[PDB]
């Protein structure tokens, strides 16, 4: 209403789309990085997940790692995923949740909080690594008893293409169930070692890694693509407040002015 | 130790002068990753990775 | 109201509203050809507030301890405090009680402004 309300409002707007807008090329940046790092990770699992397929690996309580990140402000990446997560948790009741990121733990934590056993935080601020991979595998072993599930899943955000993101789930496979798959005989594997227990835990971390990469790069899509979205419409609300500005200037001096010529007259 | 977290204890000799190592090299190495445990809302401590 | 606070007894007197009375002072004076102040005011329209509610007081012993607390009450425009006659008064008195439409509709009531009501009296005037 007063030029101060004004100024000060629009202002902020002002740098708002300012804001929206360098985090719409930042991670733009961010892309690049995150395509290179991504295709390394797809590339990478169709020579890892291939032995599955052919030995013809299939299922026989469950763990569910979750994988979303930690920031905000990236469309539906979280909520759509945990929406996800909600239909399988509906058929499975009885399972124990590890979250990866703090956005998708609060959206399950408000829904199942108590199946939710472990978290992992500080996870989308670079791209993901074999190191946060596997060390977060390392854990899953370790407080989790990873190894004895009888059906591991990972839920994640596939990148369709640039403009759209597909929630997606993995089944990872203990020793057991790599051991007793119908064409595992096909190759001829030396028994001595644990073959099906390092196959296991070097697949743990690995499949976590093709995920978090993918939903990463989901993420860093979606972001790209609500501040794109927000520049462009908070732009909107810059010129709203570009004109009223312009009119509640115009109108103080005229009104200050009024009152100087009334004074005038007398 | 276990096979994923003994190869990756391996992937930093081989990434541990600063020539050969690139910037996502010691950014491959570096985790800000706090694990926190969860029983019943939370329990006990968040740790580094 | 003085008359209790002369004679050691303690009067309250609500001014509902101030704003209202600027108004006439204003419609008064301009009738009377009198020179307008700002948004046609008169150019003493803050004394006119001041004056009257200085006589709000706390006397001294010698005077029988009568007193006279006011509460006056002023009205914005679109929660425009920073408006001519609103400005006036929150200088002339102890402290205010701001009260707001958007706190109201969120269900506080009395609809105050924490943050922005005080009383420069304090926790002085308080029981323990």
């Amino acid at each position: 209403a007063t030029l101060k309300e004004v100024e000060m409002r629009l202002k902020s707007i002002k740098n708002i789309e300012k804001i929206t807008k360098t985090m719409k090329i930042v991670a733009s940046t961010r892309l690049s990085k995150a395509e290179k790092a991504k295709i390394s990770a797809k590339k990478m699992d169709e020579a890892e997940q291939l032995f599955y397929k052919n030995a013809e690996t299939k299922n026989l309580k469950e763990l569910i790692v979750a994988i979303t990140s930690d920031k905000g402000l990236c469309g539906s990446i979280h909520s759509q995923l945990a929406k996800a997560v909600r239909r399988h948790l509906n058929d499975q009741p009885n399972a124990d949740i590890v979250t990866i990121g703090d956005k998708i733990k609060m959206q399950l934590l408000r829904t199942h909080p108590n199946n939710i056993k472990l978290s992992i935080n500080g996870i989308g601020k670079d791209a993901p690594t074999f190191q946060e991979s596997a060390l977060i595998a390392d854990k899953l072993l370790s407080v989790m008893k990873a190894g004895t599930y009888p059906k591991i899943s990972i839920f994640y955000n596939d990148p369709v293409s640039s403009l759209s993101f597909e929630p997606s789930e993995k089944p990872i496979f203990n020793a057991k169930t790599i051991e007793q798959s119908p064409s595992f005989g096909k190759f001829e594997i030396d028994t001595d070692a644990n073959v099906p227990r390092d196959l296991f835990e070097y697949t743990l971390a690995n499949q976590m890694l093709t995920a978090m990469a993918q939903g990463y790069a989901a993420e860093i899509s979606a972001r790209r693509n609500a501040m794109d979205n927000a520049s462009k419409n908070a732009g909107d609300m810059i010129n709203r407040y570009s004109i009223l500005y312009n009119r509640t200037r115009q109108a103080v001096i005229t009104n200050e002015l009024v009152d100087i010529i009334t004074g005038a007259s007398s | 130790i276990s096979y994923a977290a003994y190869l990756n204890v391996a992937a930093q000799a081989i990434r541990s002068k600063t020539e050969l190592q690139t910037a996502s090299v010691l950014n491959r190495s570096q985790t800000d990753a706090f694990y926190t445990q969860y029983k019943n809302a939370s329990e006990p401590t968040p740790i580094t990775k | 109201g003085e008359w209790f606070r002369d004679n050691g007894k303690h009067a309250l007197i609500v001014y509902d509203d101030l704003s209202k009375q600027a108004v006439a002072y204003r419609q008064l004076s301009l009738l009377l050809r009198r020179p307008p102040g700002r948004e046609a005011y008169p150019g003493d329209v803050f004394y006119l507030h001041s004056r009257l509610l200085e006589r709000a007081a706390k006397l001294s012993e010698k005077e029988g301890s009568g007193s006279l607390t006011a509460l006056p009450v002023i009205e914005t425009q679109g929660g425009d405090v920073s408006a001519y006659i609103p400005t006036n008064v929150i200088s002339i008195t102890d402290g205010q009680i701001f009260l707001e439409a958007e706190l109201f509709y969120k269900g506080i009531r009395p609809a105050i402004n924490v943050g922005l009501s005080v009383s420069r009296v304090g926790s002085a005037a308080q029981v323990k």
